């Protein structure tokens, strides 16, 4: 729709996922790597309820990007697709609310 | 890349 900066990436995580040490951090490996793949990715953000700390809300993973192009082609191929068995929406975030953190 | 869990996202197209 309209290209920003920021990229954003839900519903393709659950908080019985990223309760864990190895399977909270292995879907940060692994989404890393995936951005990182059509181009440059200056950080990544992922919720870590303490035992529930933060589930209200939680499943909602962004990634700070550093160039719109790539960012372009990266949902390009990353959306509407699988992380595991649902389907995963994509919507452009701006730099803006991403840095303000009104997520976690 | 990984450690103990294969790749295995992304599935559709």
């Amino acid at each position: 729709g309209h290209p920003t900066e920021v990229l954003c990436l839900m519903n393709m995580v659950l908080p019985e996922e990223l309760l864990d040490d190895e399977e909270y951090e292995e879907i940060v490996e692994d989404v890393r790597d995936e951005c990182s793949k059509y181009g440059l990715v200056k950080s990544i953000e992922i919720p870590r309820p303490v035992d529930g700390v933060e589930v209200p809300g939680c499943g909602k993973i962004f990634v700070e990007f550093t160039s719109v192009f790539d960012c372009q082609k990266a949902m390009q191929g990353l959306t509407g697709r699988k992380f595991a068995n649902r389907v995963v929406v994509t919507k452009y975030c701006d730099p803006d609310s991403y840095h303000r953190r009104d997520f976690w | 890349p990984s450690k103990k869990r294969k790749r295995s996202r992304w599935n559709q197209d």
